[PDB]
């Protein structure tokens, strides 16, 4: 309802990996994704 | 290593352990084959509690693949074939934890 | 032809573009520790001749030791920022992995990358899991 309108970012599970490299890659990918648009807010639920 | 012109061949402790089954024994067999191919040689297995210790009762209650690698090394050190001009140096703390075979 | 060295896929090395943002002035007055960690890591690296002229073979490893939060990781970030050599930080938790042998492989690869990338400083932070005694495992 605020001037964000961009909420969704369905949960966050894909960032699980076996080395910090893949997690850094995925997180900067999502950070650039958020930078794509107006203030983007990332749902972080679905964790166990 | 620095005074003998034999052909030193290193092996760390956690280096013959490979996740894929059997790859932890093909490596030892290839090691000794290379040694035989290289005439006088000496192998200094560094801390060797890794491929060592004592055989544990099997099942899903202990390590087994490391046990198979230990067995392969044992057989190649003294088995049906008598290795010639190959000598092994093993160093490892805690002499009392090794197996009764090695 | 021979191409430039490659295959730095699992590049945990900072090497610019991820450096921490702290100088040696966002840390409040840890004077003794600051001097000691400097004389352990920073001093041997730049003023190398300052050491051999005494026959020392500078120290190669330093530990951190303190209550739950006191700035251990912060001084690590600072030393990493104000440094000329590489810097790879791997926590002592990414080593206890599932598939067997895949653990020690990570240590071997970390040190191989360190040696293959010139002078380097390897930071193993919160290493309290894999350091604890012997307790000859029968399990
Ligand atoms: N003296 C200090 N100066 C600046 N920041 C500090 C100081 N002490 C604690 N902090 C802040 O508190 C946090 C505690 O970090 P630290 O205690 O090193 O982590 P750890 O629990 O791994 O030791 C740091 O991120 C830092 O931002």
């Amino acid at each position: 309802s605020q001037l964000d309108c961009n909420f969704l970012k369905v949960v966050s599970s894909s960032i699980v990996d076996k080395y910090i490299g893949e997690s850094a890659r995925l997180i900067r990918e999502m950070f650039n994704y958020a930078r794509d648009h107006q203030p983007c807010i990332i749902f972080m639920d679905e964790i166990d | 290593a620095h005074h003998t012109d034999c052909t030193f061949i290193r092996v760390s402790g956690s280096e013959l352990v490979q996740k894929f089954i059997g790859e932890g024994a093909r490596m030892v067999r290839e090691l000794f084959v290379m040694a035989r191919e290289h005439a006088p040689s000496i192998i200094f297995m560094d801390e060797i509690d890794s491929i060592g210790s004592s055989r544990l009762e099997g099942g899903s209650g202990g390590d087994s693949e490391v046990q198979r690698t230990m067995l392969e090394l044992l057989n190649q050190l003294d088995g049906f074939e008598a290795t010639k001009n190959i000598k092994v140096i093993m160093a490892t703390n805690r002499i009392d934890i090794l197996d009764s075979a090695l | 032809d021979v191409l430039p060295p490659e295959a730095d896929s699992s590049i945990m090395m900072l090497t610019s573009d991820q450096k921490p943002d702290v100088m040696y002035a966002d840390i409040g007055g840890m004077d003794i520790q600051k001097q000691e960690v400097r004389e352990a890591v920073e001093l041997p690296l730049t003023h190398f001749e300052l050491y051999k002229q005494i026959g020392i073979d500078p120290p190669r490893g330093v530990l951190m030791y303190g209550p739950p939060g006191c700035g251990k990781t912060m001084l690590a970030k600072a030393v990493a920022h104000h440094t000329t050599a590489a810097f790879i930080r791997v926590v002592g938790s990414e080593f206890v992995q599932k598939y067997l042998g895949e653990g020690p492989r990570m240590v071997r690869d970390v040190f191989r990358l360190a040696k293959e990338n010139a002078p380097a400083i390897i930071f193993i932070d919160e290493i309290d899991a894999i350091a604890t005694k012997r307790f000859d495992a029968q399990t």
